[PDB]
DNA sequence: CAGAAGCCAGACATTAACGCTTCTGGATAGCGTCCAGAAGCGTTAATGTCTGGCTTCTG
């Protein structure tokens, strides 16, 4: 049985006062299209399917129409609720979404039918699990893991059906507290999310990292922007595929001198091409930022690409520093002695979390 | 930025239907124009119709709405206000207007009908004001606030931005750059500390309003027990009926007051506890963080000031020599003077006069436009009276720097009184007073 | 055929900082009920199903709900744009609801379409017009007049409806089923739509008024008005849904349904004592619900602290109060004294006597307040 | 009030013991008199002069002490300014100084040094800077916010008596023509009020800080002590004192209960008492007045005003015969012009031209200074700039008007950057820079 | 060098900047509901002003 996993959509996140409709909807529909070709079972997306508690009102018109579209492929589509988006608005839709075929998500595990209705296999869906629902928060994760599978376990009984565990957590052994990675209950396949970057980790395939299939950043602009195909055998492991997605937004970043770069500006010399090339520009000159991009404007406007951000590698103006920085500098003129600044440096870190 | 056209009726004191447009036969380059006349012939009218059809709000009248609708000319029952502009390659067109009770002289007023739109497709964007004036704020970079400052220095608040107060400074610096977060944490850390000092209090105000006995009186409590306790057992059923009835009554009194001093007890940990928490915020709150966000914002706004000040020394070197702006280390962000004759001697700049002020604030006024420039540009300036109280030397040094500028895109428009100045100045948008009537009126070809 | 005539829910819609979803679900129940009850076709809502462009979560739950509730019956509905709401939020769920038998006209230049009856029979004919943003039909354009807007807009707007009504009735033919149009415009300060320039079609549904009323005394123009009240001027009023009967293409009769009152409002006019006196009724009864009062003062004393007196007249009742008002527009100065009269020369206790002499009091507190100020002034001798 | 002579000593620009007085044939000629030169050369700096002489404050200094001080030249030891005014018969001496750590160009500033006295008297009227300040104001008549905008008229400032609030406009009519009594009396009403409403919260405290029990806690006491005693009855030594210390405890918390009972009904009849007198004690405060003179301190001055607009309206038809002044119908204490060409229009100050603000605000401050000539006479007057926005067909009429003005023994000293009048004024203190030193004289006459 | 004018280090009456509380106009209305703006009073650290100890120049 074949199962398509993916997370970290992030539908709406405004990249630097852009936008990201058409390449969400191309994404959207070359997995309509790959679902259908390869007659998937089921869809497993983990979590963070919006990139706020109000997303805007696009995000919201591009998830209805692939749901849409997963209608007349008769598939079956489970949604967790990530750690930035908020269950309030998933649950809005819980009701007409399970009239359409589809479960959103404390849950019992559910028995995930094939296309002519058998069961297929069971999954164990997990959202995120706020601290306000559950050292010790690493045994109560441990332990409701434990109770969940003991669950699904007494569902199975005797039948052959396999057991999928997902979760939208980090875990040990991951790069970008963190759940144990050998403290996993003994499933044939559990999902993982919440990293944009899919890696390898335990060893085994049955924890696998789908990552995200969309630039997040430019950190991330890698080859490594997979969809990972599970199948199954008589209710074994069959074996572990990935999926190259195509890209209709390509990333590039720039290092180096000013010469250098705008040398390397050269090889998009009136391309043309349809789609227009973000470029992410770190320039390691002393020259200031308000005047430096007006250098890079007298170049860029000709050229078939559009210029996000520019960065100094390393006055200066806000948006070169962080907020956490800002702080800091802001602290030089107190005593920070031994406890007050962590105390203060604790609560401003929570201030900021509860900001947003 | 720029501005493409004009039209006008009944503004302020200009009868009839008006409308200019620079695509014409004058205004073919980009040469700086003026607008010369009698005083008080409507002459900053022409600059007040720009301002009004944009941002719902002359320089002068605080707004415009139903009610102490000043602008409008007597004996008129309509006016209205267009402007077509053009930014990023592509033209937009903003509208106002506001009619009386059954179009008669007198009457209540009708809410006035907005627009704004794009001239290439013919929609329109916006037909509200709450939102129509968000979304020229938007589209064109700069709301009236930035706008009033930054492209129109009207007469008489040239020197606006040096005598501003340093909460409007920083305001104008953060709204213009930056991201407001620094403001929501310096919002949200005042609202957070004064729950924590609310919730601190209404507490200690409980464990002082439970009455304690003092401890004689406990003593005189039990002192009375142990007295009433003796005779009883020396007994005289009646006297054991109100010796023993005297013991209960201290006996309930001993024990609410041991009750009460233990809920008191209580309370005083929790407060105890609760004195390590409160220095958590109060720190934090007197360091940074404020109602509005001021003392965060004035904080993080010296780093962008000293950019704005570094483009204006840069700009004012070629306009006047004789200073260069210097950002001195004052808890609320200010320019400080620097005079180069004076070997490098430092002082405030309320101590200037009024052409060098001008100047400074001109140069201020200039960098600020400059420092959006490479998110959005700003091709137009109007500036006011104020520009002729300088000497002929110094104004013609003036003129020439403008002439320099004037070689990029800024289309300026300069409104004074000078005779040399206008005589200089190629293109004038004459207006001709009237014999006593009142009104004011324009050359025959802009009238329609 | 049986339709559900009503609009201007305003999901979400904060009332001095208290909500609606309790009764907003009272009505969503009890229209359901009725619609089982009565065993009905389509419901139509003729706008403003959302108060804000950006309603808050449960709004939208509550929206599910019903959609879900109402998918039981197989009953069609119909979704009209109102002018306070947001197209978009409304197009985010327009395209899934069509796989519910409901259908969302919010975007313009929607075409005509059939409404089924239970039997699969073509029951009526759709013209389903929602609001009509000006951004969506008109054009700007340059040389225009302070007053030619609203012309241009009304001709536009008549041309609309002129054409789609021809439309339907081509698409209709020539079978005897009843014509139906959508409206959620204002119909007769000079911005209105005139009541002959409607279509001659079977029966119009109108929104955008609160009040359920029939316009130009036409039958079948009219009014559905608020499911429940919305402010303190219709309090007292009781809040109506219509449903229509069509038949052989003709529409025969429409009946009045109360809507139930789940929140008790009124609203005080008087001087303290009458206040007082209309309060106390209520000591009588036990209102387990709140019920949700209104004060308008009219008198000419000040009050001293009415937020507390106000509150201590209203904490041994169940009864919230929501606001305040007072007659207190009142303008102060000294006359022209007949241009001759000057502060040196004019005397403190003058000038006291034409303060108050502005006031309405006469003698009783009168002699008071002087007595008051005579204390006052004799510590500075 | 005119000024007789004038001394500086290192003020701004200037730079040396520059000393003029006005008993010379060329000023005592007519009075009237006219000042020029290049932006920046001392224009301004010659006529602050005299106010910091008089009131120890420039326009554009906040205040000048033992810190922050700056008007001083850059790199000088010793400034001061000393000037001789005559008040009815008789002349008198003011005179300010300051010097440097110790006549080093850099160092500590020390405390100023003041000296008010009678000229060729030798008597010392006052020696420290408060009680100079008290007797100047008692003597001339004039504080320093009624001088800065009665007699001198700084630039950028000439409107802010139009521009005012009612908050620091109706103060100046106070203090001018007497009757200072009615803030006075409103500050201690709303102090009163203040205390008598105080001490009634108090007790509203003490009333809601009585422990009371309730009804079922009251008959559940109540119903045990008849259980404790039926029980009694019903009969052993052990169990009688066992009821009768429960029956105790019960007679006790009644007691308590009726003795909590008891205060809470007295303070109640008191709260009652005092309740009908705070009422109308707020009732009087809502009419008469609150801190500062915030209510019927306008009340009173509006008769004040209305004398002042009517002498303006005389002297400003003398002026110019375009506009007349009068009271509107609004709260605030507020002027609206009347256009007489439309003979109806009635709009407020905050639509004029520039050049009309003005010659209105001129109007205003002739027609108050004339107000007060009954006590503390004023016979002199000094226009910074303001005819710039003129033009040349109503600057002569302007020019003439203050030309009808000085045919009198009032003197009038302007200073203009416009050289329309370099004809019409005689008198000319030319001012003149030096080879961009940094530095400015004048002619060598006045220097010492 | 002895002593005086000048310079440097302490308490007290204003004062200007938030902050709270109340009140009100504008954007919407078939002339109604919040949202934002303004005014006025209360707090408090900051500051100018008056008063008491060292130090260089005149006799
Ligand atoms: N309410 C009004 N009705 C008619 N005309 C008015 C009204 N308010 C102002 N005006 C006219 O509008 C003119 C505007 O002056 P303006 O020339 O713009 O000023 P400036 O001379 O400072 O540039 C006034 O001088 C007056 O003639
Ligand atoms: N400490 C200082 N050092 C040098 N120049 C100074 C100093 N203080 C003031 N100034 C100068 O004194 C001048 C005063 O000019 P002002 O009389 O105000 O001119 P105007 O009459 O044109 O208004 C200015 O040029 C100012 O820069
Ligand atoms: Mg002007
Ligand atoms: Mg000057
Ligand atoms: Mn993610
Ligand atoms: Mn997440
Ligand atoms: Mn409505």
């Amino acid at each position: 049985m074949r199962i398509l996993h993916t997370s970290d959509w992030h539908l709406g996140q405004n990249f630097y006062s852009k936008s990201r409709e058409a390449e969400h909807q191309a994404f959207l529909d070359w997995l309509l299209e790959t679902a259908q070709t390869h007659q998937v079972d089921a869809i497993i997306v983990a979590g963070d399917v919006f990139d706020t508690g109000s997303p805007p009102s696009y995000a919201r018109t591009l998830y209805n129409r692939f749901v849409v579209n997963l209608q007349q492929t008769g598939c079956h589509l489970v949604v967790l609720a990530g750690n930035q988006d908020s269950v309030a608005t998933l649950n809005e839709s819980r009701d007409i979404m399970a009239f359409l075929n589809t479960t959103v998500v404390g849950h019992a595990p559910q028995i995930l039918p094939r296309r002519d209705g058998t069961p297929g296999a069971v999954l164990c869906p997990i959202p995120f699990l706020r601290p306000r629902d559950i050292q010790h928060l690493l045994a109560a994760i441990t332990d409701y893991y434990q109770q969940h599978y003991a669950d699904a376990c007494k569902l199975r009984g005797d039948q052959p059906l396999p057991i999928i565990a997902t979760g939208h957590l980090t875990t040990v052994g991951a790069s970008k507290d963190a759940f144990p990675a050998q403290n996993f209950p003994p499933a044939d396949y559990i999902a993982l999310g919440h990293i944009h970057r899919a890696q390898i980790i335990g060893g085994m395939e049955h924890v696998r990292y789908c990552g995200s299939p969309i630039p997040l950043s430019f950190d991330e602009c890698g080859k490594s922007k997979y969809v990972h195909l599970v199948t199954f055998s008589n209710g074994k492991l069959e074996s572990v595929e990935n999926l190259n997605v195509p890209v209709t937004q390509p990333m590039a970043v720039l290092k180096g001198d000013l010469a250098s770069i705008t040398a390397q500006l050269e090889q998009w010399r009136d391309v043309s091409q349809e789609p227009p090339v973000w470029l992410d520009i770190e320039i390691t000159t002393d020259e200031y930022l308000h005047d430096i991009q007006r250098k890079i404007q007298a170049l860029t406007e000709s050229l078939p690409v559009e210029v996000l951000l520019v960065r100094r590698s390393r006055r200066e103006t806000l948006s070169e520093l962080s907020v956490e920085e800002v702080f800091n500098r802001r602290l030089a003129l107190e005593e920070l002695d031994e406890s007050q600044q962590q105390r203060l440096q604790h609560l401003f870190t929570t201030t900021l979390h509860t900001l947003a | 930025m720029k501005i493409l056209s004009l039209r006008l009726k009944n503004l302020n004191s200009l009868k009839g239907e008006w409308k200019i447009d620079f695509t014409r036969e004058p205004f073919a380059s980009n040469g700086l124009f003026a607008i010369t006349g009698p005083t008080g012939a409507g002459k900053t009218t022409l600059l007040d119709a720009i301002c009004l059809a944009l941002y719902h709000e002359t320089p002068r009248l605080s707004n415009v709405s139903q009610s102490q609708n000043d602008l409008m000319t007597r004996d008129t029952a309509e006016c209205l206000a267009e402007v077509e502009f053009e930014v990023k390659g592509e033209a937009y067109r903003a509208f106002w207007s506001q009619n009386r009770a059954r179009n008669q002289p007198d009457g209540n007023l009708q809410v006035p009908r907005v627009e704004l739109a794009r001239c290439a497709d013919g929609k329109i964007l916006a037909d509200k004001v709450k939102d129509k004036l968000e979304l020229t704020a938007t589209l064109t970079g700069l709301d009236y606030g930035r706008f009033t400052r930054s492209m129109l220095l009207s007469q008489g608040q040239f020197a606006a931005f040096l005598n501003a107060k340093p909460k409007e400074r920083a305001e104008l610096l953060e709204e213009l750059t930056g991201t407001e977060i620094y403001g929501q944490i310096s919002a949200m850390v005042f609202e957070q500390h004064k729950s924590a000092r609310t919730e601190l209090e209404k507490l200690q105000a409980q464990a002082s309003g439970v009455t304690l006995l003092t401890p004689e009186q406990v003593q005189s409590l039990t002192a009375s027990l142990q007295v009433l306790t003796d005779e009883e057992k020396q007994l005289t059923h009646q006297k054991l009926r109100e010796n023993t009835t005297s013991q209960g009554e201290i006996r309930q009194q001993l024990k609410q007051d041991a009750d009460n001093r233990q809920q008191q007890q209580t309370l005083m940990q929790q407060i105890a506890q609760m004195t390590q928490q409160v220095e958590d915020w109060g720190y934090l709150n007197s360091l940074i963080g404020s109602k509005e966000g001021d003392k965060f914002r004035k904080f993080a706004q010296g780093l962008t000031l000293d950019n704005l000040v570094h483009l204006a020394n840069q700009q004012l070197t070629r306009l006047h020599g004789r200073y260069l702006l210097q950002r001195k280390a004052s808890e609320a962000l200010e320019v400080e003077v620097v005079d180069t004759w004076q070997a490098d001697a430092v002082r405030d700049t309320r101590t200037l006069s009024g052409g060098e002020s001008f100047l400074v604030s001109l140069a201020l006024a200039l960098a600020l436009s400059d420092l959006v420039s490479h998110k959005t540009r700003i091709d137009s300036l109007f500036l006011d009276e104020g520009f002729g109280t300088l000497d002929s030397e110094t104004l013609d040094t003036a003129l020439d720097a403008l002439d320099a500028l004037n070689a990029s895109g800024k289309t300026i428009g300069v409104i004074s009184h000078v005779e040399a100045m206008k005589e200089r100045i190629p293109v004038q948008i004459k207006v001709k007073k009237i014999n006593g009537l009142g009104y004011s009126k324009l050359e025959s070809t802009f009238a329609v």
